[PDB]
């Protein structure tokens, strides 16, 4: 989780 | 590995089933982070965490933004072809 995430 | 074609199947009621991160703006490819149980990536298997997502039905997600692969992976429905690959 190094950069944001979206759930898709 | 190789560059794999994967077939999803997505209903309009539900979501694709995956988690993206990285993007342009990070310097790395749109990048699955989790894969979401009993959903459709999760039902049909082929994509797997730390795939890159090239492009989704033709459209190419190399060098696009987080938001706007968000927004271009949102859009698409039924019959979804997704090309990946795990570098």
């Amino acid at each position: 989780s190094r950069w944001p995430t979206t759930r898709l | 590995g190789p560059i794999r074609k994967v077939l999803l199947l997505k209903e309009d009621h539900e979501g694709l089933g995956i988690s993206i991160t990285g993007g342009k703006e990070h310097g790395v490819p749109i990048l699955i982070s989790e894969i979401h149980p009993g959903q459709p990536a999760d039902r049909c298997g082929g994509l797997h965490v730390g795939d890159a997502i090239l492009a989704v039905n033709g459209v190419n997600l190399r060098d696009t933004k987080h938001k706007e692969a968000v927004t271009i992976l949102s859009q698409q429905r039924g019959e979804i072809e997704f090309e990946v690959v795990y570098v």
